[PDB]
RNA sequence: GUCAGCAUCAGUUUUCGGGGGCGGAAAAAGAAUAAGGGAAGGUGGCUUUCCGGGAGUGUUUAUAGCCCUUGUUGUAAUACGUCCACUGGGGACUGAGGACUGCGGCUUCGUGCCAAGGAUGCUGACAUAAUGGU
RNA sequence: CUGCCGAAGUUUCCCUCAGGAUAGCAGAAACUCAGAUCAGUUUUAUGAGUAUGUAAAAUGAGAGUUUCUAGUGGGCCAUUUUUGGUAAGCAGAACUGGCGAUGCGGGAUGAACCGAACGUGAGGUUAAGGUGCCGGAAUGUACGCUCAUCAGAAGAAAAGGUGUUAGUUCAUCUAGACAGCAGGACGGUGGCCAUGGAAGUCGGAAUCCGCUAAGGAGUGUGUAACAACUCACCUGCCGAAUGAACUAGCCCUGAAAAUGGAUGGCGCUUAAGCGUACUACCCAUACCUCACCGUCUGGGUU
RNA sequence: GCGAAACCACAGCCUGGGGAACGGGCCAGGCAAAAUCAGCGGGGCUUGUGGCAGUCAAGCGGCGACAUUGCUUUCCUAUCAUACCGAAGCAGAAUUCGGUAAGCGUUGGACCCACUAAUAGGGACUACUGAUGAAG
RNA sequence: UCCGCAUGAUUUAUAUGUAUAAAAAUAGAGGUAGGCUACUCUCCUGUAUCGUAGAAGAUGGGCGAUGGUUGAUGAAACGGAAGUGUUUUAUUGACUUGUCCAUGAAAUUCCAAUCUUGUGCGGAAUCGAAUCCAUUGCAUACGACUUUA
C-alpha cells in the first residue's frame, strides 16, 4: 500500500551556494526509495536541480492525523496523456489522505488506462465546507438521512443443497 | 456520443439582454416612480397589443415588464423602498401593473371587447350549424374557400368537393364551462369577443400624499 | 425492504478477525465503506467494508460521528445486546457456537440424552 | 446516483396489488392484470401514494422508472374512466362495408377499394367495437387497456392500406379520429 | 468464430506486424 | 467437499458454462453426476445473440457426405453435454469415461424425482450476472432450433410438481406433528446447555 | 534375510505459535478528564405549517450530539518496521564416512560426559512372503 | 565405445585462379617475473574543443611469450545510427548482438519472442508464464470501465454514433434556471422595384421606425393572392437545477467476398474481457543442500 | 483350373494453425466399431469518385480538413428475373431509383436476332456411390 | 429350472451409514389462528436433520412404555417420463438400553454382512427356431430381398 512521505532536498553545499535553500514536497510512494527517486525526478523537471548535485536531508513517512474522522479529499492532477498534457481535479471521501491517492491511483487505471508513471499529484486538500464540494455523487453522499440497501450483496463446499436465500 | 435533446437554432438575431434587460427594466421602474402624478398599477391583460397600442397613445407611458422584478427592485421592506408603506403596496403590487403619466375615468368606462383568452367561462352556447362552415356564425349576406383550414381544424370535419363540411353539430363553446385551449383556438377563426379589458387604481402613492388605498 | 444501511443500525462482522462480534454503524464514508463501532472492549473502532458484515434487524437511535462513549452509553440505554440475542437468529449462532466447543465425552453426553428425546415417539391414534 | 424516485398518487380504484412484479389493478370500471418483471425496481405502496425507487441505477435502468410510472397510470385511467378511440372510415367511391360479431370484438371488412377480400380482424382482448349513429361511417372502440384499445386501432389502420397506388390520390382508407375516454 | 473472419493472427501477420510498426517507428525518426 | 456415490443436481437457475466447469471437474475427480431439469439451464447474453451463437454451430457440416460430418444436437440435455464433452480430455480412455459418469436429462424422471436435488452456487445466475443483464433459457433456444419435445416435457413437470407437492404437505403434516413432540419431551432443555 | 513402527540425533528444509527488547510526530489514533474555540449533514427545542406524526423554520447543547486547539490521565496502548548468540510444536527428504586424534562445551579435576571432525537405539511381523529384477 | 579440449565465418595481406594466407580461435613443446604483469570495466587528474586521448586509483586475475599446426574464411535475424528516396513499400552503408555447435521451461503449435546454457539422482525454492475446465496452481481479495443482431481476450484510421462514464472551458439560475404550458407575438406597412396573381415567407438592395416586457420590412409550413399556424421575442402559472463547445476510457461503424473453423478448444458478460493494486499458490535441465560418476587442479605419502 | 509384374521408409478420415512447403505424422478440434463385394477414378493486398493553381480556415505548428473558383458439381452477393418494401408529377398502365433478399431460374441460333419473367456478375491407400455382413 | 445343502469359494470405481424428493422469487418467499383476508411469527445455506452406546456387536435379571426395531411374511392401495418403487398393512419369529445391574473378552501381550458364478447335490417339472439343400420373381452382377416347402 502507498505511504505518504515528506522529503526535503537540497544541492550540495559550495562556494556558489553555500547555503542552498532546503525544498520540501509532500509525495506518495510505496516505500522510502520510491518517495527519494520521485522526489528527485520532480525537483529536475521542475527547478532543474541535477540528481548528482544533490542530497535528501530528511524523510519522513507522515500517517493520518486523524484516520477515523470521515473527510472529503480534492486531487489536483496533471495526467500525461496521449499528447502527453491534460489536467484533471477529482473529488474522494474516506478516512486516510492515503486512500484517497490509492482510490484516485485506480480511478486513473480504469477510466483512464494510466499508469504510475504518467501521473502526477498537484496538490491534495482537504475539503470542510459543504457547499464547496462540487461533484454531485459526493454532494449527494453528503445528505444527512443516507440510507440505502446492501448494494452488490452477492451473497468450498461445493452443491449446497438449498436455494440460497441471496436477499433478506 | 451522447442522448441528448438536439436543440433547435435559427436566425433571428434579436437574443435579449437577458441581465442587462432587467437591469433596463429596474432603471425605468424607478424613473416611473419618480415621473409626475397619476401614480397608476396598471399594465396588461388578456386583450392583445392594440388594447395596449390603444392605451399607451392615450398618455403623454404603462410599462410593467417583468413581474414582482420592479417591486424587488424597489424593495417590499420600506427601507429599500422609495416610497412610503410599501410593505403592504407590494403584497398588491402583483401581476400586470405599472406605472402610467397622461385617467380613473377612461379606465372606469372605455372598456373594449377582445378574443377571449383560455380559462374563462363562455359568454354564451356558440353552436356550429352543420353543412357549410360559417366564420361568423351564418352572418354573411363567411364563405366556404377555408380550404386550409378544413386540414388545419382536426375537428369533425371533411372536405366534400372543395367545402368544408361539419358532418355532425359541434357545440363550439357553452356558458358556464371552462374555455380550453381547443375551443379559444376555435372560437379565434370566429367573431367571439368574449372578453372585455380592466384595469386597477385601487391607490395612487402621491409624492406628498403617499396614500396607496386598497380599494 | 427489511435491512437499510443507516447511521445506527447494528451489524453483524462476517469476515476479518472480528467475525461474530456485534458493531454498529456510526458513520457512511461511501458506497462502499462505514465506520462501525462497538461497546465491547476487544472491538476498536474502524471503517468497514459492506462484504465483511451482514445487516440485521436492529435500527438504534444515534447522532452521527458519535464517539466511543456515547455509542456505548446508547447501547447500553437502548439494550441493544439482549435484543440481539433475543432473537430466534441469534439464538441459532449461539446453539451452533457452543456445539462446536463440545468434546468427545460431551458428544456421547448429547449421544445419550437426544436417544431418550427420541424414543418418546408419543402420538396420538 | 443511489437513488431515482417517482411518486404516484392512487385515486379511488380500488386494490392495486403488487405481488412478485405483477399488478392487479382493480376500479369499478374492471379489473386489469399486468405484469412488470422485465423491469428490476423497486415498487412501495405507502397507504394513498406508490413510491417507484431505483437504487444505484444506470441512465439506461433508469429511463425505465417513467415508464413504469406511466404504464401503471394508464391502467389506472383505464379502471376508472376508460378509453375511447374513434376511428373515421374514408370512401371516395366504394363503401366501406363493416360487420359487428361477438359484441364487437371481431371486425369483418367488406368492399374496401373494390377489393372482394374480405379483411377481417379480431380485437385485442378488452377491446370492443361499436359503429355510432351521431357521426356517419365512424367507428368507436372502447376498452380498458390503452395498450390494447390502441393496438387494435392500429391493427384495423393498418389492414386497409392502399396498395401500389398514391398517397397523394388514392387516399382511402380508415383513419384514427379521436383519441379520448369515457368520461 | 461466429465472425466474418478469423481472430487468431496467422504468424505471418504475428511477423510482419511488429516489423512494419518498426519501419513506422523510423518513419517518424526520419 | 464430501462424495456420494451419484449426485443429481437440479439444473435450474444455472449458467451453462459455469455449471458445465463444475461438472467437468468432478467428473474426473471420479464421481457420478446426474443433471436433472436441463430445459432450465441459463446462458449469458440476450436471447438473439445465443440464436446466431447455435445458427452457426448448425452451418459447419463436412461438404463430402454431410453424414460424416458434425451432428448438431438440439436437446438441452446434449447441448449441455457438448458443454462438459469439450471441456474434458474426451479424446483419451480417461477423458472417455468422464463422460460416461456424467448423466444428462430433461426434466426429472421418475428414478431421480424421489431423491434429493442439490445446486452449484459456483453456477447460479442470481449470484453471477448483475441484475438487468439479458440471458436465455436453453429450453427456450432449443424448441426454436429443431427440438421439438419442450411441451411435453413441460407437461410431464407439471404434474410431477402436483405429486411433488402433495408428498411435501404430508410431510410437512408429519414433521409439524413430531416437532410439536419434539418440544413436548422435557429433556430437550436437560440437553439444551450443549446447544441442541 | 525382506519390510515396517517409534525414539533420540545430525544435515537440508517447510509451516504455524509464544515472549521480549528497540525505532517513528519517541507511531498517529483512542479512552478518560479539565479549559477555550467553532459550527453543522441543526438535535433538544424553536416557531410556523400541515396528516401522536410528517414537514420545515431560523438557530448554537439545552430533553442528541459533532468538529478544532490545549491540558491531563501519560511517560497510555496499538500498529508497522526492526532485532533477540529467547522460545514452543507439526511435516518431508537425506544417514555419505567407518578404530584413534581435532575444534569446543560441560565436566572434574585423574576422569570423564556431551547434540562437538556425516545414525544410532528399542521393537515387531514375514520365510512356499515381502522386496528386488525380467 | 566412452572421456577430455573445442573454433570459424570475418579478419592479415597477397594474388592469374580458386584460394591461400595471416590473424583469430583451439591448441602442442621451451623459458622469464610473484609482478602494476595484465583486462571487451569503472574512476581521478591532465591538455584539446558527457564523450577524447595520455597518466594514475578502483576492480578481478598469476601474468608473458618466441617456436609448429589442424579446422573455418559463409549467411540469416533484430537494434542503433543513415543518405537517396514515394501513394506505398525501397535501397545504401557502419556497428552491435543472437544464430550456426544448443538441448530445457513458457508463448495452443513455430529457425530467431520471454526465461534459462545440460553429468546420474533425492529434496527444497524460483524465473518466464500462469491459477474456470481441458491443465499443475485462488470460480482469490479490492476498486473501476465495458452489452456489442455475430463484444473482447501497425492497413484501410480520417471521420461518424439521440451509446456509456468521467473530466476541461464557457453560460443562465427563488429578479423563478431548462422544459412544459396559457397569452401576447403589434401598429406605420400590402415599406421600394419586381407581376396575371407576391400582402415578411416565387423573386433584387436596404430592411427604418411609436408602444415597449416583445413583436425580425420576418423562422418555416401554406395560400393564386389572402388569411392562419409555429418560431425569435416577451408575459402569466410552474418550482431548481439546467444548457453549449471540447478532451479522454470502453463500445458501435469506418467494405470483404466465394466447400465448414476457430481468443488453442469448451465456454465466459457485477467475466473466465479491459485496467490497477494486493496476497496466496503452481514449476525449468535454472538456483540451493546432500549423495554418486568422471575430468582437472592442489596438498600429503619409505 | 493355371497364375504374373511394376511398386514398397512407415502408414492412410476431415477443418483450421504451425514464419517456409504448410504436411500424412505436430497442435486445437470434428470424430472414431470387425470382415468385405461391385462401380466412379476424385485425390489484413483489393473496390465509388483525376491532375495543376489560388481562396478560405476547424485548428495545430507555415501548413491546414471538407468546400469555392479557374481548362481539359458446389459456393459468394457486389440481385438480371420472381417476393416484399420506401421514395419520385407515381392519375391508371408502364417505368425510374433505393432497401431486405441467393429460396429459386438466368435460353435457343450465325457483336449480332429472336424467344423469354430474366437471359446478373464472380470463386473453387482414402474418398464418393450402391451391396452384404459377424456381434453384444 | 429351483429346492437344496452346498462346496470350493468366486466377489465388488461396493464400502464402510450405498443415510435426506417441495415449488418459486432473489428490488422476495413461508408459517399461525379467526372471520378475500387485517395482524402475529420464520429466512441471514447442511458445522443441518435422521440414525449412531454392545464377545463387529455375547449370555441373563430387574424397573418402566405399547413403544422402537429388524429377518421372514399372507395380504390390499398407488407409482408409466426410464413405471428401478412408495405405502397400507395385519402377521410370525426375533431383537428387545428408555433405565439400572451380573457374567465373558486377554499371550491377536507397541501398527501391518452382499455379490454372484461356481460346480455339483437328490428331489420336483419342462418338450422351440433359423440357415444350407429345393422353390418363387413382386427381387437380382454375386450376396441380399419377396414367396413356397
Amino acid at each position: 500500500a502507498l505511504k505518504e512521505y515528506q522529503v526535503v532536498g537540497r544541492k550540495v553545499p559550495t562556494e556558489h551556494e553555500p547555503v542552498p535553500k532546503l525544498f520540501r514536497m509532500r509525495l506518495f510512494a510505496p516505500n522510502e526509495s520510491v518517495a527519494k527517486s520521485r522526489y528527485w525526478y520532480f525537483l529536475k523537471m521542475i527547478n532543474k536541480v541535477k540528481k548528482a548535485t544533490g542530497e535528501i536531508v530528511a524523510i519522513n513517512e507522515i500517517s493520518e492525523p486523524k484516520p477515523l474522522k470521515a473527510k472529503v479529499f480534492g486531487i489536483w492532477i496533471r495526467y500525461d496523456s496521449r499528447s502527453g498534457t491534460h489536467n484533471m481535479y477529482k473529488e474522494f471521501r474516506d478516512t486516510t489522505r492515503v486512500g484517497a491517492v490509492e482510490a484516485m491511483y485506480a480511478d486513473m487505471a480504469a477510466r483512464h488506462r494510466a499508469r504510475f508513471r504518467s501521473i502526477r499529484i498537484l496538490k491534495v486538500v482537504e475539503v470542510e465546507k459543504k457547499e464547496d464540494v462540487r461533484r454531485n455523487y459526493v454532494k449527494q453522499l453528503l445528505n444527512p438521512h443516507l440510507k440505502f440497501p446492501l448494494p452488490h450483496r452477492r451473497t468450498k463446499k461445493v452443491f449446497a443443497p438449498h436455494r440460497p436465500s441471496t436477499f433478506y | 456520443p451522447k442522448s441528448r435533446r438536439s436543440k433547435v437554432l435559427t436566425l433571428a438575431q434579436t437574443e435579449k439582454k437577458g441581465h442587462e434587460g432587467k437591469a433596463a427594466l429596474f432603471s425605468g421602474v424607478q424613473q416611473s416612480l419618480d415621473s409626475f402624478d397619476y401614480m397608476w398599477i396598471f399594465d396588461v391583460t388578456n386583450m392583445r397589443n392594440t388594447y395596449l397600442k390603444r392605451i399607451r397613445d392615450d398618455w403623454k407611458r404603462i410599462f410593467m415588464g417583468k413581474t414582482k422584478v420592479m417591486a424587488k427592485a424597489l424593495g417590499h421592506t420600506p427601507e429599500e423602498e422609495h416610497a412610503e408603506n410599501v410593505s403592504k403596496l407590494t403584497k398588491l403590487l402583483h401581476g400586470a401593473v405599472g406605472l402610467l403619466f397622461t385617467v380613473i375615468g377612461y379606465f372606469e368606462s372605455f372598456v373594449q371587447n377582445d378574443f377571449a383568452r383560455a380559462g374563462a367561462v363562455a359568454p354564451f352556447t356558440h353552436v356550429i350549424p352543420a353543412g357549410p362552415v360559417y366564420s361568423r356564425a351564418g352572418q354573411i349576406p363567411l364563405t366556404h374557400t377555408l380550404e386550409p383550414q378544413v386540414r388545419q381544424l382536426g375537428m369533425p370535419t371533411v372536405l366534400k368537393n372543395g367545402v368544408v363540411t361539419l358532418l355532425a353539430d359541434f357545440p363550439l363553446c357553452t356558458e358556464g364551462q371552462q374555455l380550453d385551449s381547443r375551443q379559444t383556438r376555435l372560437l379565434k377563426l370566429f367573431g367571439i369577443t368574449a372578453a372585455e379589458f380592466k384595469v386597477g387604481l385601487l391607490g395612487y402613492y402621491s409624492k406628498k400624499g403617499a396614500s396607496v388605498e386598497f380599494l | 425492504f427489511k435491512r437499510y444501511v443507516e447511521v445506527g443500525r447494528v451489524v453483524l462482522v462476517t469476515k476479518g478477525e472480528y467475525t461474530g462480534k456485534l458493531a454498529v454503524i456510526v458513520d457512511i464514508v461511501d458506497h462502499k465503506r462505514a465506520l462501525i463501532d462497538s461497546p465491547c472492549s476487544e472491538f476498536p473502532r474502524q471503517v468497514i467494508r459492506y462484504g465483511s458484515v451482514v445487516l440485521t434487524h436492529i435500527v438504534m437511535k444515534l447522532p452521527r460521528g458519535a464517539r466511543s462513549g456515547i455509542v456505548a452509553k446508547k447501547w447500553k440505554a437502548q439494550d441493544v445486546c439482549n435484543k440481539w440475542a433475543s432473537s430466534a437468529w441469534a439464538k441459532k449462532l449461539e446453539a451452533k457456537k457452543v456445539r462446536s466447543q463440545l468434546n468427545d465425552f460431551d458428544r456421547f453426553a448429547v449421544m445419550r440424552l437426544k436417544k431418550q428425546r427420541r424414543e418418546q415417539v408419543n402420538v396420538a391414534v | 446516483d443511489i437513488y431515482k424516485d417517482e411518486t404516484l398518487t392512487i385515486p379511488k380504484g380500488v386494490t392495486v396489488d403488487i405481488k412478485a412484479r405483477n399488478v392487479t389493478v382493480t376500479g369499478p370500471r374492471g379489473t386489469l392484470k399486468q405484469n412488470l418483471r422485465h423491469v428490476d425496481i423497486e415498487m412501495k405502496k405507502q397507504g394513498n401514494t406508490i413510491k417507484f425507487i431505483v437504487w444505484h441505477g444506470s441512465r439506461k435502468h433508469n429511463a425505465c422508472i417513467r415508464s413504469v410510472y406511466s404504464i401503471i397510470n394508464n391502467m389506472i385511467i383505464g379502471v376508472t374512466q376508460g378509453f375511447r378511440y374513434k376511428m373515421r372510415l374514408v370512401y371516395a367511391h366504394f363503401p366501406i362495408n363493416i360487420n359487428l360479431t361477438e359484441n364487437g370484438t371481431v371486425v369483418e371488412i367488406r368492399n374496401f377499394l373494390g377489393e372482394r377480400i374480405t379483411r377481417v380482424i379480431k380485437c385485442l382482448p378488452g377491446v370492443t367495437v361499436s359503429i355510432s349513429s351521431a357521426v356517419k361511417d365512424e367507428i368507436i372502440l372502447e376498452g380498458n387497456s390503452l395498450e390494447n384499445v390502441s393496438q387494435s386501432a392500429a391493427n384495423i389502420k393498418q389492414i386497409c392500406n392502399v396498395r401500389n397506388k398514391d398517397i397523394r390520390k388514392f387516399l382511402d382508407g380508415i383513419y384514427v379520429s379521436e383519441r379520448g375516454n369515457i368520461e | 468464430s461466429l465472425k466474418k473472419k478469423s481472430k487468431r493472427r496467422t504468424t505471418r501477420l504475428r511477423s510482419r506486424i511488429e516489423k512494419k510498426a518498426a519501419e513506422s517507428k523510423r518513419k517518424q525518426k526520419r | 467437499s464430501e462424495f456420494q456415490k451419484v449426485v443429481v443436481i437440479d439444473a435450474k437457475g444455472h449458467l451453462l458454462g459455469r455449471l458445465a466447469s463444475v461438472v467437468a471437474k468432478q467428473l474426473l475427480g471420479g464421481q457420478k453426476v446426474v443433471v436433472v431439469r436441463c430445459e432450465e439451464l441459463n446462458i449469458s447474453g440476450h436471447f438473439f445473440r445465443n440464436k446466431l451463437k447455435y445458427l452457426a454451430y448448425l452451418r459447419k457440416a463436412c461438404r463430402y457426405n454431410p453424414s460424416r460430418g458434425a451432428f448438431h444436437f438440439r436437446a438441452p440435455s446434449r447441448i449441455f453435454q457438448k458443454a462438459v464433452r469439450g471441456m474434458l480430455p474426451h479424446k483419451t480412455a480417461r477423458g472417455q469415461a468422464a463422460l460416461e459418469h456424467l448423466q444428462a436429462v430433461e426434466g426429472i424422471p421418475p428414478p431421480f424425482d424421489k431423491q434429493k436435488r442439490v445446486v452449484v452456487p459456483a453456477a447460479l445466475r442470481v449470484l453471477r450476472l448483475k441484475p438487468g443483464r439479458k440471458y436465455c433459457t436453453v429450453g427456450r433456444l432449443s424448441s426454436e432450433v429443431g427440438w421439438k419435445y419442450n411441451d411435453i416435457v413441460a407437461k410431464l413437470e407439471e404434474r410431477r410438481k402436483v405429486k411433488s407437492a402433495a408428498f411435501y404437505q404430508a410431510k410437512l403434516a408429519k414433521q409439524k406433528k413430531i416437532a410439536s413432540a419434539k418440544e413436548a419431551s422435557p429433556v430437550n432443555q436437560k440437553l439444551s446447555q450443549f446447544g441442541y
